[PDB]
RNA sequence: UUAAGUUAUUAAGGGCGCACGGUGGAUGCCUUGGCACUAGAAGCCGAUGAAGGACGUUACUAACGACGAUAUGCUUUGGGGA
RNA sequence: CCGAUAGUGAACCAGUACCGUGAGGGAAAGGUGAAAAGCACCCCGGAAGGGGAGUGAAAUAGAACCUGAAACCGUGUGCUU
RNA sequence: CAAUGGUAGGAGAGCGUUCUAAGGGCGUUGAAGCAUGAUCGUAAGGACAUGUGGAGCGCUUAGAAGUGAGAAUGCCGGUGUGAGUAGCGAAAGACGGGUGAGAAUCCCGUCCACCGAUUGACUAAGGUUUCCAGAGGAAGGCUCGUCCGCUCUGGGUUAGUC
RNA sequence: CGCGAGCUGGGUUCAGAACGUCGUGAGACAGUUCGGUCCCUAUCCGUCGUGGGCGUAGGAAAUUUGAGAGGAGCUGUCCUU
RNA sequence: AUGAUGAGGUUAAUAGGUUCGAGGUGGAAGCAUGGUGACAUGUGGAGCUGACGAAUACUAAUCGAUCGAAGACUUAAU
């Protein structure tokens, strides 16, 4: 019914995986991995591989075979940011956030 | 015309450059900016080299660089001699074209829209 | 510009360093200290 | 030149409306079914 | 059909409710460690080299204890018990 | 009397990171489970991760590990514009 | 039958939090916390049910207090907004080949360019292992990174005359 | 005494110095004189341009009237009569 | 600025190249003659010529994809 594939504490801002995952919700399997595959942002080779790992975990776990799957619904969320500085002018030091992500990925057959 | 994102010096440099090299390997991998600028170099020596007299060997040699090419059987011989033994044969007949360009998807680095221009 | 703290082993040493707080009461006094404090390094 | 108050939420969420990456210009590849750019060389193949 | 009049639909996004996630480390429970005392010891250590250190020492090896070239310990007298 | 922003500055290799030329100044940081039983194998991935299977009473107890609030960030939508 | 706006302020009655004494109770058949709810009292507030939670805690009377926070340009810790904005720290790169999961950024080659009283060679002061050869890619490199002054392993400084 | 988050900074109003005057003195004078650091990446309203969405009871391509709105709006000399 | 606007996408002159020309510069190269040399003369208004004008599919706009109507009531005439 629901594939299952999550990656966590990706190195990427989660602002900027989320404009990619705004596009494959709700697509088709082959769809999205084409989308992902041809979009040229960062953020795109990191996820087209939480796809691969769900539909290999239908496959390998369901039996649910790749050719009917949707990404049912498709998120991120913040993860465990790193805190860093940079040495400014006079002194003073401005802070810098490398933050990270929590990609999930869900694929269904639209089944019960 | 197009500048390149650099100047004058440098550019005509670049151009020339990147002109001899594409005539060592008859296709070459770049962006699209320099690939649609090259193209009249290129196309404008090969027709320099159409000719093969003296005054065009003499005048395109302004622009191409001096290199070396080891043919099969270790045979040695320079840019000009090439651009006027081996490809003016070529495109006696052609009266254009001479060059083609295959759009590619953008690489990694950058956005850019790399591209092949490779003589046809 | 110059900074301060031109390094210099020899005079670093020289004007601080064990035996120069060894040498003086008041030199004694914070060796003093900085054991009842538990320093690690006292001088 | 310093904000003189915050950007809640709504007004936030509302300047970002218009503020997302476009799906790529992509066709299927005639010579083996795989989606490529359009105008550009298939990586897959190889082809036109 | 034509005139006049009236009224949906829309949601790029937003709001409000609700559901489910993340981030974060409050709260509750807990104690290794502290704080204030009481009663009794004790209230001098050094040229016999002190107090405090530095270097070392293990089968292998950095740190912490312990130890000192007899070094991750030796002897002896007693206690004990795999 | 205090229970981890408290109680020592220090429950944790603390007068230590660190800062200062030096006197000196001076932190932050406890909690998996009863038992380590600390996840055999398989699957995607270069790896980090993950998803099954198994351990366990419990694994949104999987080592950043008890409970896990709010700010904050998302994904759906019932009613609105 | 009369009275009941109220600030500085006086008076009175109370609600709550921790602990203690005693009595009486509740608890893996699920305590405290946490979350939700359309419940009760005049108020401070009190219950009940359902979830998470995996061991303590209520009630009555009375005692004691580190007892109630929304403001002190308060302290500590988290997370916002400005915003995907400013910045990316003097400069010339191009291309072929190779390596890899991945390459404008790593290795080799050609061409081109910059310095050249110096960006070259020595040697002091200072720093101490940054030195060398393999290997790795979390982190640090203002991007990327297969690379490195980064990480792991093993090595490297030889004087009668300096 | 419009306008310095649009500009200058000559005057004036910091610290230096000097002359005249006052004060025993330190110093003083709206008395002169030479010199003297002008920071800010625009959130909102406002304004100048330039896009997208939706509505105009079907979906479209072109030509349009004009409810309104804005811009201009100055004037000399010579000759003739 | 970007996006818009406009000229074009093979049933094609949209841009590049090729050919011819305008305009600009001013007598290319190699020869031969003359000079000891520095140079000069003829070839030959030659040679070169970024955006400007025209012709030509030689090269690239090849393949494909997405969005986008089926027309409400009420009343009056028809
Ligand atoms: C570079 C960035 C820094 O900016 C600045 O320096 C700017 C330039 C400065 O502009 C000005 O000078 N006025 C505009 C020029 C006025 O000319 C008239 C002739 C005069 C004079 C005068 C009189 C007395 C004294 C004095 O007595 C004395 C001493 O030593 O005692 C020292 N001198 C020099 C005096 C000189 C800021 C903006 C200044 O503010 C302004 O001052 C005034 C008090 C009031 C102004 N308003 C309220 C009317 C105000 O706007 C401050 C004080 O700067 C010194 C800003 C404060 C906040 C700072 O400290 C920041 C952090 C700066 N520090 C720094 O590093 O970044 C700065 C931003
Ligand atoms: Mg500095």
């Amino acid at each position: 019914m629901e594939a299952k594939a999550v990656a966590r504490t990706i190195r990427i801002a989660p602002r900027k995986v989320r404009l990619v995952l705004d596009l494959i919700r709700g697509k088709n399997a082959a769809e999205a991995i084409a989308i992902l595959k041809l979009t040229n942002k960062a953020s795109s080779p990191v996820i087209e591989k939480v796809l691969m790992s769900a539909l290999a975990n239908a496959e390998h776990n369901y039996d649910m075979n790749t050719d009917e799957l949707v990404v049912k619904e498709a998120y991120a969320n913040e993860g465990p940011t790193l805190k860093r500085f940079r040495p400014r002018a006079q002194g003073r030091a401005s802070a810098i956030n490398k933050r990270t992500s929590h990609i999930t990925i869900v694929v269904s057959d639209g089944k019960e | 015309y197009r500048k390149l994102g650099r100047t004058s010096d440098q550019r005509k440099a670049m151009l020339r450059d990147l002109a001899t090299s594409l005539i060592i390997s008859e296709r070459i991998e770049t962006t699209e900016a320099r690939a649609k600028e090259v193209r009249s170099v290129v196309e404008k020596l090969i027709t320099l080299g159409k000719k093969g007299d003296l005054a065009s060997r003499r005048n395109a040699a302004k622009t191409l660089r001096n290199v070396e090419i080891l043919n099969e059987d270790e045979t040695t011989q320079t840019a000009l001699q090439k651009l006027f033994g081996e490809i003016a044969e070529r495109y006696t007949e052609r009266q254009g074209g001479y060059t083609r360009i295959l759009k590619q998807g953008p690489r990694r680095g950058d956005g850019a829209e790399s591209v092949i221009i490779e003589l046809v | 510009v110059k900074r301060t703290y031109q390094p210099n082993k020899r005079k670093h040493s020289k004007v601080h360093g064990f035996r120069k707080r060894m040498s003086t009461k008041n030199g004694r006094k914070v060796l003093a200290r900085r054991r009842r404090k538990g320093r690690k390094v006292l001088s | 030149a310093v904000p003189k108050r915050r950007t809640s939420k709504t007004r936030k969420n509302k300047r970002r409306t218009h503020f997302k990456i476009s799906v790529p210009g992509m066709t299927e590849c005639p010579n083996c079914g795989e989606y490529k750019l359009s105008h550009r060389v298939c990586k897959n193949c190889g082809s036109y």
